[PDB]
């Protein structure tokens, strides 16, 4: 559903 | 500027349980997965787990009977234990950050690749049992017409740990010598073999020794190498 | 074989151009993006391409990826004696795991093409009064530093007992390797010859032993 990208801190 | 730290044992004995930690500064766990990777020596790379800084998981399941990952937010660090290791095991580990897809269904995180590593940490499994080398002569083959050229050798089989020597004649025979590095054997123990070519001509009037040296164990073998063949 | 598949060693001369390909399946490069690194031994792999062809900063445009169907391509322009090393593609399998392919080798070709000389030793007799068999296949003079080696019984392949080193710089700047293939004395004594196979360049150079005694 969504890219995480290199460096892309990420709260689900 | 977010910099990852291995930390390990460095020799861990088969059966026990292999742990490692990983330190991250200039940055934090906090929003990341992270995993770590290993590669045994001249090996390719294995993904090993991922784990999210909330803490849930996802194992390779080629490990997932020995392996678990724990993460200490707080600290910024997050470990692995890989249980009941063996030689299989023996490789440089590194931890990393991940990133990849993720799926608000059950699928979750897909980690597609590791864009900051650790500079990694070898792991040795093995009882670091010092261990002198048997040493076999390795025969020139039964060669007619001339013979022009023979290849004798020596099997230096089954030490630890590295290094070994090995010269011919005393050293007074380097021409067309060549010794080959080691192979390191799912036993945990190294081997490595020697030749040198020589003139067919002269194999009825020159002896040839290979002189071995295992100094951690102080094994030192003078090995006469013949033709056989009756 | 593993679920990605690379092919093992890839040269072209400084300022030429390269490709390396990945092949995958539906399970990985159909459904999720390709990553790929560049590793110098005794270093840690670097990240080169992501989401299938994209460049971290830090990595010079003359890198690029690809993807097609269910699998990926690294191209490398302008060869530099620096972009030597071992590169890797990854992606996650459906299996539950990310997966790497077995790497590349690329070579800056800086001298002639050499195929490998080939020596192989049966088991001594001293060895064979231990209960014990090593048969030792030794691999000189090669470049560029990649091969890959087959061991047959009589006419049958044979994968399990087999341990072959990485390829060393001589000093002659060609290349050495070893394989070790560990029998017990009843196969070697049981089977009418073993051959030590070695691919180098798309050519195999092999030699054969067979059990001999008085």
């Amino acid at each position: 559903s969504i890219k995480i990208r290199p460096r892309q801190a990420f709260y689900a | 500027q977010v910099q990852l730290q291995e930390s390990g044992p460095g020799l861990v004995k088969p059966s026990e349980t292999l742990s490692l930690t990983c330190t991250v500064s200039g940055g934090s766990i906090s929003g990341f997965h992270w995993s770590w990777i290993r590669q045994p020596p001249g090996k390719g790379l294995e993904y090993i787990g991922y784990i999210y800084y909330s803490g849930s998981t996802s194992y390779n399941p080629s490990l997932k009977s020995r392996v678990s990952m724990s993460v200490d937010t707080s600290r910024n660090q997050f470990s692995l234990e890989l249980s009941s290791v063996t030689a299989a095991d023996t490789a440089v580990y590194y931890c990393a950050r991940d990133f990849g897809e993720y799926h608000y269904d059950g699928r979750g995180f897909q980690c597609e690749g590791f864009d900051l590593w650790g500079q990694g940490t070898l792991v040795t499994v093995s009882s670091a049992s010092t261990k002198g080398p048997s040493v076999f002569p390795l025969a020139p083959s039964s060669k007619s017409t001339s013979g022009g050229t023979a290849a004798l050798g020596c099997l230096v089989k089954d030490y630890f740990p590295e290094p070994v020597t090995v010269s011919w004649n005393s050293g007074a025979l380097t021409s067309g010598v060549h010794t080959f590095p080691a192979v390191l054997q799912s036993s945990g123990l190294y081997s490595l073999s020697s030749v040198v070519t020589v003139p067919s001509s002269s194999l009825g009037t020159q002896t040839y020794i290979c002189n071995v040296n295992h100094k951690p164990s102080n094994t030192k073998v003078d090995k006469k190498v013949e033709p056989k063949s009756c | 074989q593993s679920v990605l598949t690379q092919p093992p060693s890839v040269s072209a001369a400084p300022g030429q151009k390269v490709t390396i390909s990945c092949s995958g399946s539906s399970s990985n490069i159909g459904n999720n993006m390709v990553s790929w690194y560049q590793q110098h031994p005794g270093t840690a792999p670097k990240l080169l391409i992501y989401e299938n062809s994209k460049r971290p900063s830090g990595i010079p445009d003359r890198f690029s990826g690809s993807r097609s169907g269910t699998s990926a391509t690294l191209g490398i322009i302008g060869l530099q004696t620096g972009d030597e090393a071992e590169y890797y593609c990854a992606t996650w399998d459906g299996s539950l795991r990310t997966v790497f392919g077995g790497g590349t080798k690329l070579t800056v070709l800086s001298q002639p093409k050499a195929a490998p000389s080939v020596t192989l030793f049966p088991p001594s007799s001293e060895e064979l009064q231990a209960n014990k068999a090593t048969l030792v296949c030794l691999i000189s003079d090669f470049y560029p530093g990649a091969v890959t080696v087959a061991w047959k019984a009589d006419s049958s392949p044979v994968r399990a007992g087999v341990e072959t080193t990485t390829p060393s710089k001589q000093s002659n700047n060609k290349y050495a390797a070893s394989s070790y293939l560990s029998l017990t004395p009843e196969q070697w004594k049981s089977h009418r010859s073993y051959s030590c196979q070695v691919t180098h360049e798309g050519s195999t150079v092999e030699k054969t032993v067979a059990p001999t005694e008085c």
